[PDB]
């Protein structure tokens, strides 16, 4: 006979037991309260308020300030008549060119 | 970062002082508890990363993968009680204690601001996988598996042991700031180049890159469910993580040492995506696209441009969640049907109504269909590549036209069609497989609206 | 290091012959080496197969030294480069083809080609660099 | 260094290369092992002498005296192996393959 | 042909073939502690010598 | 290394010229670090025993980790000490030879010129 | 504590307890010849520790509470059974056998590791040097496989080599003729039909080995069915011996110590039993093995090291 | 059920040398309880 | 053996390799070893089975013929300057001719076929003194001479002793002959750095050494001397087994499993010596000895093995041995990657 092992198990349909089965746990009852407790803290708790917390989070990478300054520059600069915006970023006075 | 590691590292009491059934209700909600605080970093300041203090730190790059580890982890926990219930507590007990080790070094690791403080926990995350797939894989070849798993990623970070002591001998410090702050231009002698091999060989293993990535179709196909997904979903991305880190020292040498990663790439897409055309196997099918989808964003690194970068962390963590959740809709058709072939199990349309749905925009987010941020970032790319070179469209094109000829093919062949007749035992589908499904789609779709909070430092 | 002093003062790719000399004593001591050994740690039937075993390491050793100095130098002659790794890779992969002709197995010479021709490449890419595989305490 | 200094230095080497290989006994084996020693007390015996230290004259008897704690285990060991298998023969030697 | 013939043959199969190769050899000692001593002998021999382990 | 240092007496744990450095607290991440390893130890004991890993020999949890923590902080002065030494003698023999610590000038990147690689 | 190292150090010896009173006398001979009864009186009279014939059921009779645990959980193979199918393909026929000598076997350190503590001669029915007739026996009968006889023979030449020889061995010499008409007489449901040929192998395999055997390890003294009833006779036969064969007699404190050591650790004096090779007889996968496990664990008493089980009632758990 | 190794995986780990060759056929594996006027 | 005999046995052997560190002549340090020599053997002649006598007389004649070696070379020393102190030596055919003495009595260069054999005879208990306890006296001479060592020669050392171990490991069945395989590749890796600095040979020491007594004495405990009789060890003990697959996983040097410890600050310090090819093929070949590492780890733990039906005795009885010592063991060769900066406490 081989081997002294066990036959193959049967797959066990959890709707025979019990037909509310939710494939969560054999036992009916916790079966039933970690469907509550998997659905709350996770399709309503992080979900939900999880998603307009980062809807809602505050200026991410400034950007509202980045457009708040924007047109003060332009406005700035549009007024004088000089260029809106120079070629080269560092002044070139405060730079030592070698030789 | 002590706000997400230690409510992490007590979780593991929690489980091990837990009772008999109750394991699998305080791990879930603890953990999805866990992942409601890791969503309070997705705010990234102007210019600045999040540096807590000299141990941990954060920045764009990190913030939305480090929150997808944390959602992760109830998913892998709601995807592990089905087969896991037939066995002694103690060893459902071990289970849990592994992933949350898991997890917990790979907090650890994107929190990391020392490049050598990264490598080890980088590493670090062989032992729990490695364990996990070995343990309860259920296969015979998971034996191979693990030894192709830890060797192929191990004979790359030892290389990299290396070079990291060596820049710290001579550079000076190896922590993510003073290193980007203190960045000198590489030379072109052959030692630098043979550094530069050290530093990124490593990074490619994980990722993986065509050629160098036969341990996915090895460890995917047999490994566990839960293990399957976090391998697939984060591990290819820690491989990821690290190339835009240590690529601030690299440079200009990338330019130069890139061509045979680049044409590895993308060819290599082509033929991994040729691959998927045809598999006998749903998982090793699946498997397969997540190299192509992977090879996608070595050529976005590796080009080291601003849209690039942008695109790459946008589909990297993309790919992770529909990978991961692809990798749900195998386990669900296995479970009923106790085999991975293709052709076994048809027209399951008409038998499970719903899964037809799940497993329907499951490929379509695989497809890149706009505005899914799988197409904003596969379209990044191809902009950035085209700039590069104005030839790299008509391989990467190519791909997403061989990217929909399988990716249909799986819902034809699985999904439609005519039911088998001989199958018999497929019940109506529990709850716990249709709300795992929707813990995965739901955060993808509504991720789209808000784009801003994957697209990484450079956007 | 007299024996390989030879090949080091020899430039690559002038005197050839004395190159390809070097290269042979070279050869033939480290196929001595490992005979010697092989006849003490497996030790044959009469001598007559015992030196017939050291014919054979000895050989084999030589004559992958003979035609990797051969190649090795006047590969950078005909390409007027002699700083070019790619003249130990070549060399390398011919010695190492000779190894599967000694062998008599294809399989076996392509992976020497694979792998003494890399070798080669790197034994070049440390004299040309300054790398140290034998580094003296410094710190 | 006088001509008869590497006499036994030779002596020395030539001891040891006779305990290097073994022919086909371990009591010969054993000879030159304190031959060996036998060398080394006589090559220091000459050093202490020649050079007149006074004090390391103690070294040779000594060396000598802990030397046969190596020479009395040897034999000791070579009685046990030469009667479970009979013959001082060390090719029996073997029988520890795996 | 490409993956799961030559691309493991490349990388894999070679390496682990030349381990368990060069693994069978080393660790087929014949016991016998003549050929044990007289490999000593050698090494002692040639270690002080045209290793030139003295300059 | 210290090995032969001028004063080392030997076989001596802690030095009593180590004294001068600010000692570790009791609470010192590190040192508990090590409570938890002689916490971790008691687990494992009863455990080849076949005990209740958790609640058994409470007396015994007690001692590993007490005897843990204990030759730890010895161990932790030891720790600081050295390194502190390593740092002593290390400056006074910068400013015992200053010939071989030349100040660099501290040009700005005004004048620095570092060329640029373009990434196309 | 227990004999340790440190006791005999400070003083504790075996031969300053050891006196006339210890004998290892083993009752053996055919199935059904009333050495059982014979070895109670022997044992009764001369003071002598008895020991029962050790079955299946003896390793859980010597430990928790002596009650027979589930076969399944110990030995997984029944003499009931066994009679009834004599090649049944389950292999119940040397899965018995190697059990029942490991149970003679732990039996054999049971009466060396008391009578070494206290000073009190031993009685056994049978031994683990009279085991080997029946699965030589049982080979001729075809009762088992070819295999099977080597099996057994290495585990007894790792094992039964250690532990010391008997000094008289005790036979009730009884013929065929004779316990063919004895079996009938119990009614048990399994031995009214053992086959005549088995029982007619057994004594000619105690006539061949068996008695030459411990001739030159130790003294044989032979009693017909008759000469065995006396046991009066028998009593005085024994104490006019010399038991100078075999290495019993020469035995000082040093190889003492090593053998109370083996005998009070009762892992070592059964663990070669459990010998790595595979038997499709005797060898348990991982599944059905993982699982008697479990159902083991799961029982009292073996859920944790003894004195340590709560739902017995194991007070002060905390402390100890 | 996951697969769980058979007497013949065993056996495939369970000679005297796990990578057996001419050179090594012959060879035996060691005795368990190591003993050979 | 009478335990008061044998304790003064070991008594002696552990005061014979006392004597070696604290001895400044070079005569003393010979009678050290003489004296651990003059003891170790009867401890291997303890089980008195053919296999003791042919491992004691294996390396009786190699620590015997080192020995004297070893004694030549101090004399040559003697010879050239007429001193005795261990400072540093003063003749290079000294320097090689001690450093050859030294190493085989340590069994790292191919004078190392004694270590495999002789550790496979003798039985598993005096096993852990040979490769533990018999392997700070050399390494305790070889650290005090580091100055005058000769890098050329060492190194060779360094690589064919690690090239070795993890090659032969690979090919064995035997866990004794597992243990000393591995045994010998943790000597390369610890004796390529003593040119470089001795402290982190110390280190190197302490770490192999709890990890060798960690594997040791869990098998001990588990009672096995084969792979396959380390399989049914899950049956009965699923714990060891449980235990001893982490410490083979640290055994390899995964982090943060301890024991990676040694070998990545072996190549941080390598690595600032300007010897960067050396530190990479010796870590690459590391690799070798996790396959068998794994291999053993697949099946002891990792994958359950079919048992036996005489098995199930083994559960109704227990342990008797109290098994000093092998908890703090474990989890000081397992935890504690952490306290790596314990460094200056060896300096
Ligand atoms: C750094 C961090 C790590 C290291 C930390 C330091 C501790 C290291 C050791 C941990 C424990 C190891 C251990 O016992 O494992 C179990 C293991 C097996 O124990 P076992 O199963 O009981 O078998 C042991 C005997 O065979 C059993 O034979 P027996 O049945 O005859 O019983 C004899 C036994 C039990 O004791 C007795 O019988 C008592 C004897 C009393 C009479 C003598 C009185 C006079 C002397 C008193 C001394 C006090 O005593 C001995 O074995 C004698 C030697 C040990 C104690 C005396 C030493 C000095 C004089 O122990 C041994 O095999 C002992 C090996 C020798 C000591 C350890 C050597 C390895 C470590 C070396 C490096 C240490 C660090 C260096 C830096
Ligand atoms: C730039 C200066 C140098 C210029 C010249 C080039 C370098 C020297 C020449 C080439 C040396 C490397 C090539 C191999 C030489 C040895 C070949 C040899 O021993 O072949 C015999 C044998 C292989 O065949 P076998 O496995 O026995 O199968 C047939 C059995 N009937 O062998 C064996 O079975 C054993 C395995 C092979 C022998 C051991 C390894 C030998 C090589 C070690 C490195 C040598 C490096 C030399 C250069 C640097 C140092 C000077
Ligand atoms: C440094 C010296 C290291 C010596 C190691 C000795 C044991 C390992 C080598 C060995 O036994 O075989 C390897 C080599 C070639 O052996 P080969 O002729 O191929 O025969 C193999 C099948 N019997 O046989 C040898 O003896 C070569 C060993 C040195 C190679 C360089
Ligand atoms: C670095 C990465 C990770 C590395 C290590 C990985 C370890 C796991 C994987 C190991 C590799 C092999 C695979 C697993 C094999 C397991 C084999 C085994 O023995 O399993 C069964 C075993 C039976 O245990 P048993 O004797 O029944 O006891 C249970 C508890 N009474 O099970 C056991 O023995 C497990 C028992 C668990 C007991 C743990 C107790 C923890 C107590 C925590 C207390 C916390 C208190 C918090 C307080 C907070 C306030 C201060
Ligand atoms: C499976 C094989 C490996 C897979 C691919 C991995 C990546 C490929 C390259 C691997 C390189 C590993 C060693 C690199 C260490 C760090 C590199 C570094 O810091 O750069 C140095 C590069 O210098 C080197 O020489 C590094 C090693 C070059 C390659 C030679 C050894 C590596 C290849 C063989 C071993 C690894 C392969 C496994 C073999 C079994 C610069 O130092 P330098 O040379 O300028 O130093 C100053 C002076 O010039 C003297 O050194
Ligand atoms: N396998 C095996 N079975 C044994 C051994 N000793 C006794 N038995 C079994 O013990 C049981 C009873 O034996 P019987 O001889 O019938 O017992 P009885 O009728 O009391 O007669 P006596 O043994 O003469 O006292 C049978 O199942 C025997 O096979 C032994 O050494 N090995």
């Amino acid at each position: 006979i081989r081997l002294q092992e066990d036959p193959d198990p049967e797959d066990e349909n959890l709707y025979e037991k019990n037909p509310d089965s939710h494939g969560y746990d054999k036992d009916p009852i916790v079966d039933l309260w970690n469907m509550r407790v998997v659905f709350f803290f996770g399709f309503s708790i992080v979900l939900v308020l999880g998603s307009t917390f980062v809807a809602y989070l505050p200026d991410y990478r400034m950007q509202e300030w980045a457009r708040r300054e924007a047109e003060r520059l332009v406005k700035y600069r549009e007024a004088n008549g000089l260029p809106l915006m120079e070629s080269n970023c560092f002044d070139p006075n405060k730079i030592q060119l070698p030789e | 970062m002590l706000k997400i590691i230690i409510p992490t590292t007590m979780l593991l009491p929690m489980t091990w002082m837990s009772k008999h059934n109750m394991i699998w209700i305080n791990a879930t909600v603890h953990s999805l508890l866990i992942s409601l605080i890791s969503l309070s970093l997705l705010n990234q300041l102007g210019e600045n990363s999040l540096n807590f203090s000299l141990t941990f730190f954060s920045d764009s790059l990190s913030a939305p993968l480090l929150v997808l580890t944390t959602w992760l982890l109830p998913l892998m926990l709601m995807a592990s009680q089905s087969h896991l219930s037939k066995e002694t507590t103690t060893r459902k007990k071990l289970y849990i204690t592994m992933l949350i080790l898991l997890q917990l070094f790979l907090i650890m690791t994107f929190t990391a601001t020392e490049l050598i403080l990264f490598y080890i926990l980088f590493e670090a995350t062989l032992v729990p996988t490695l364990i996990i797939i070995t343990r309860w894989g259920n296969q015979t070849e998971r034996l191979n598996a693990g030894l192709y798993f830890l060797f192929y990623t191990l004979a790359g970070s030892l290389p990299l042991l290396v070079a990291l002591v060596y820049i710290q001998n001579t550079t000076g410090s190896l922590n993510f700031l003073i290193i980007h702050y203190w960045s000198h231009p590489l030379s072109n002698s052959w030692s630098n180049i043979f550094m530069w091999l050290a530093c990124i060989m490593a990074f490619m293993v994980k990722m993986p890159l065509y050629g160098l990535h036969l341990w996915l179709p090895k460890a995917h196909v047999e490994a566990p469910i839960a293990g399957s997904m976090v391998l697939a979903a984060v591990l290819l991305k820690l491989g990821g993580y690290g190339m835009m880190r240590i690529t601030t020292i690299l440079n200009p040498l990338t330019n130069y040492m890139a061509y045979p990663f680049l044409m590895l790439s993308m060819w290599g897409m082509i033929m991994t995506s040729s691959i998927c055309l045809r598999q006998t196997d749903l998982k090793s099918l699946i498997a397969y696209s997540s190299v192509s989808h992977m090879a996608l964003v070595i050529v976005a690194i590796m080009i080291q441009t601003p849209w690039s970068f942008m695109g790459a962390t946008a589909l990297m963590i993309a790919h992770g969640l529909t990978s991961s959740m692809l990798f749900c809709l195998a386990n669900t058709n296995y479970e009923r049907v106790h085999s991975r072939t293709m052709i076994l199990a048809r027209g399951l349309q008409t038998l499970l109504p719903l899964m037809a749905t799940w497993w329907l925009m499951a490929s379509l987010t695989n497809l890149a269909l706009p505005p899914s941020i799988n197409l904003i970032g596969e379209l990044f790319i191809i902009t950035a590549s085209f700039s590069w070179s104005n030839i790299t469209i008509i391989l990467m094109g190519m791909n997403m036209m061989i990217t929909a000829l399988y990716s249909l093919y799986m819902l034809i062949t699985t999904q439609r069609g005519k039911y088998t007749h001989h199958i018999n035992n497929i019940k109506a589908s529990f709850t716990r497989e249709n709300a795992l499904m929707a813990l995965h789609i739901l955060p993808l779709l509504l991720l789209t609206l808000n784009p801003k909070m994957i697209l990484g430092p450079l956007y | 290091k007299t024996l390989l002093h030879k090949y080091s003062d020899i430039p690559e790719g002038t005197e050839c012959h004395r190159k390809a000399y070097a290269s042979t004593s070279i050869g033939g001591a480290t196929g001595l080496i490992v005979s010697a050994y092989s006849i003490a740690l497996k030790p044959p039937a009469s001598f007559l197969e015992g030196v017939a075993r050291t014919g054979r390491y000895t050989f084999t050793s030589a004559a992958i030294g003979a035609i990797f100095g051969l190649t090795s130098c006047i590969s950078a002659q005909v390409r007027e480069k002699p700083d070019d790794p790619l003249n130990y890779f070549i060399g390398g992969c011919a010695g190492g083809l000779t190894l599967g002709a000694r062998t008599r197995s294809y399989g076996i010479g392509a992976a020497a080609c694979a792998y003494m021709g890399l070798t080669a490449a790197l034994v070049k890419m440390g004299q040309l660099e300054g790398w140290q595989v034998f580094a003296e305490p410094k710190v | 260094m006088p001509l008869v200094y590497m006499n036994i230095i030779m002596a020395f080497a030539i001891a040891l290369a006779g305990l290097l290989m073994y022919r086909s006994h371990l009591m010969s084996s054993l000879l030159c092992l304190e031959g060996m020693m036998l060398s080394l007390f006589i090559m220091s015996t000459l050093i202490i002498l020649n050079t007149h230290f006074t004090l390391a004259n103690m070294m040779p008897i000594i060396l000598l005296v802990f030397a046969a704690c190596e020479a009395a285990l040897g034999l000791s060991l070579l009685v046990m192996v030469s009667n479970t298998y009979g013959t001082d023969y060390v090719q029996n030697l073997n029988l520890l393959q795996c | 042909l490409l993956d799961l013939i030559w691309l493991e043959t490349i990388l894999p199969k070679t390496t682990s073939f030349i381990q368990m190769k060069m693994s069978i050899m080393v660790s087929n000692q014949k016991g016998l502690i003549k050929l044990y001593f007289l490999s000593f002998l050698i090494t002692i021999m040639i270690s002080m010598t045209l290793f030139n382990y003295h300059e | 290394m210290m090995s032969g240092r001028p004063g080392r007496v030997p076989l001596q744990f802690l030095p009593n010229e180590a004294r001068s450095l600010p000692p570790p607290k009791l609470t010192d991440p590190r040192l508990v670090y090590m409570g938890f390893l002689g916490y971790c130890s008691g687990l494992i004991d009863n455990a080849i025993r076949r005990r209740p890993v958790v609640s058994a020999g409470l007396h015994r949890q007690l001692l590993y980790v007490t005897s843990f923590v204990f030759f730890g902080y010895y161990l932790l002065k030891r720790q600081d000490y050295m390194y502190a030494l390593r740092d002593h003698d290390m400056f006074a023999y910068v400013k015992s030879h200053p010939e071989d610590f030349p100040e660099k000038d501290k040009k700005t990147y005004g004048e620095i010129l570092e060329e640029f690689h373009p990434v196309r | 504590l227990q004999y340790g190292p440190l006791a005999f150090v400070l003083g504790e010896r075996t031969t300053r307890k050891l006196t006339e009173t210890s004998k290892v006398i083993t009752v053996d001979g055919n199935i059904c010849s009333g050495k059982g009864r014979l070895a109670r009186e022997i044992a009764e009279k001369l003071g002598l520790r008895h020991f029962p014939e050790a079955g299946i059921h003896y390793a859980d009779s010597t430990t928790g509470d002596g009650k027979p645990l589930d076969v399944q959980l110990s030995g997984n193979c029944s003499l009931e059974k066994f009679y009834d199918d004599p090649k049944s393909n389950d292999g119940n026929s040397y899965r018995l056998q190697s059990w029942l000598y490991a149970s003679r076997l732990l039996q054999y350190a049971d009466a060396l590791e008391h009578l070494l503590s206290t000073g009190q001669g031993v009685v056994l029915e049978r031994s683990i040097y009279s085991d080997f007739v029946f699965l030589e026996a049982m080979y001729r009968q075809g009762f088992i496989r070819k295999q099977c006889v080597e099996h057994y023979n290495e585990v007894k030449k790792v094992t039964a080599c250690e532990y010391l020889p008997p000094h008289v061995v005790v036979y009730v010499d009884v013929p065929v003729p004779e316990i063919q008409s004895r079996i009938q007489k119990k009614g048990n449901p399994h031995e009214m039909k053992i086959t005549a040929a088995y029982l007619q192998d057994i004594e000619n395999a105690y006539k061949k080995t068996f008695l030459p055997e411990m001739s030159e390890k130790c003294e044989v003294l032979q009693y017909s069915a008759r000469e065995a009833e006396d046991a009066e006779k028998v009593v005085e036969d024994i104490e006019y011996l010399k038991c100078d064969k075999g290495p019993w007699p020469d035995q000082d404190d040093r190889t003492f110590h090593r053998l109370r050591m083996l005998v009070q650790n009762k892992l070592e004096v059964l663990n070669y039993t459990t010998i790595p090779v595979y038997l499709p007889e005797i060898t348990i996968g991982a599944h059905q093995s993982d699982r008697v496990f479990q159902k083991f664990t799961e029982l009292p008493g073996r859920k944790y090291s003894p004195g340590y089980n709560e739902d017995v009632g194991d007070k002060w758990i905390w402390l100890k | 059920r996951q697969w769980q190794p058979d007497v013949e995986w065993a056996e495939q780990f369970g000679g005297a040398v796990m990578y057996p060759t001419k050179e090594t056929a012959h060879w035996k594996p060691p005795p368990w309880n190591d003993v050979d006027v | 053996m009478n335990p008061i005999i044998y304790t003064t046995l070991i008594m002696t052997v552990m005061s014979g390799t006392m004597l070696v560190m604290i001895s400044s002549h070079w005569l003393l340090i010979w009678i050290g070893f003489e004296m651990n020599l003059l003891a170790m053997i009867p401890v291997l002649m303890k089980n008195f089975n053919p296999r003791a006598t042919e491992a004691a007389t294996k390396y009786f004649l190699t620590q015997a013929t080192a020995s004297m070696m070893l004694m030549m070379a101090i004399i040559i020393n003697l010879l050239y300057s007429g001193q005795w102190t261990i400072t540093k030596m003063f003749n290079p055919v000294a320097m090689t001719m001690m450093t050859m003495a030294l190493a085989m009595k340590l069994g790292l260069s191919p004078f190392h076929f004694w270590v495999p054999e002789v550790t496979q005879g003798i039985s598993l208990q005096a096993g852990l003194l040979l490769l533990t306890w018999q392997k700070l006296a050399p390494l305790s001479v070889l650290c005090q001479i580091s100055q005058s060592i000769n890098p050329n020669l060492m190194l060779t050392m360094a690589m064919l002793s690690i090239l070795i171990g993890g090659w032969g490991g690979l090919n064995q069945t035997q866990l004794r002959k597992i243990m000393a395989y591995s045994s010998i590749a943790h000597m390369g890796w610890m004796t390529a750095v003593l040119p470089y600095n001795t402290t982190m040979t110390i280190l190197n020491l302490l770490i192999y050494i709890t990890m060798t007594l960690a594997m040791f004495m869990l098998l001990i405990h588990s009672s096995a001397t084969t792979t396959l009789s380390l399989s049914h060890t899950w049956n009965k003990m699923p714990v060891i087994t449980s235990l001893m697959m982490v410490t083979l996983l640290s055994m390899g040097g995964l982090p943060p499993l301890s024991g990676f410890m040694p070998k990545w600050m072996i190549i941080q310090e390598m690595t600032k010596n300007e010897s960067i090819i050396m530190p990479t093929l010796m870590a690459m070949t590391a690799l070798l000895n996790l396959y068998f590492y794994m291999r053993l780890a697949y099946s002891s733990s990792l994958t359950m093995f079919p048992s036996t039906n005489n098995m199930k005795m083994k559960w109704q009885f227990e342990h008797t041995k109290q098994m000093k010592l092998l908890p703090t063991m474990i989890v000081l060769s397992t935890l504690v990657l952490p306290m790596t900066p314990a460094l200056s406490s060896l300096n």
